[PDB]
């Protein structure tokens, strides 16, 4: 299996962006497999 | 070699995550390569450092990231989505609150094939990648960060 790479762009902040999405507050805890999951 | 964010592909072609080339060293997350060997034009790029509970991974030499989220200021996902130009989204982080200290968290919900793709902070400094992350049905990432 071929897995390749192909550069997209630079790494740059832009004045222009789209701007969206919430700011939740969220417990949780972090397992061995690097699984993430809620807690109450 | 060239610095900038990167599609990882496989082989037709499917787009399966993003990485970023920074100081000669590629960063991306664990679960879009499990470690195998990248191809860079003529070039391979070999698995240097990696760790599965961070779900993180670095090519050519040690993690080179190590910007962080101030906690107040918003943030812009350089996101690179399959088959779409490089685009920037802005966000306020929410929070991961965690046994361990608190993680910032983007609650944004971008194709599979996007993940790994770098977050920035205001003076373009890549503060941790996208794409491990819980759901609560809007699925939201935390802003994963490695140590240099």
């Amino acid at each position: 299996v071929d897995m390749y790479i192909e550069r997209a762009g630079d790494i740059t902040w832009e004045k222009d962006a789209e701007v969206t999405g919430n700011s939740p507050r969220l417990d949780v805890a972090l397992d061995e497999s690097g699984d993430f999951s809620l807690v109450e | 070699t060239t610095d900038g964010v990167y599609r990882v592909m496989t082989r037709g072609s499917t787009q399966v995550g993003v990485g970023v080339m920074q100081e000669g060293v590629f960063h991306t997350m664990w679960h879009v390569t499990k470690g195998a060997a990248l191809r860079s034009g003529e070039g391979r790029l070999d698995p240097y450092w990696g760790d599965v509970k961070q779900d993180l991974v670095s090519y050519c030499g040690p993690w080179k990231l190590d910007a962080a989220w101030d906690g107040l200021s918003e943030v812009q996902l350089l996101a690179v989505p399959p088959g779409e130009r490089a685009k920037n989204i802005q966000t306020l982080p929410g929070i991961f609150k965690t046994k361990d200290g608190d993680i910032g968290a983007v609650a944004l919900d971008y194709p599979a094939g996007t993940s790994g793709s770098p977050i920035l902070d205001k003076s373009g400094r890549v503060i941790g990648l996208y794409g491990n992350g819980v759901v609560i049905g809007s699925y939201v990432s935390a802003i994963t960060q490695g140590k240099r």
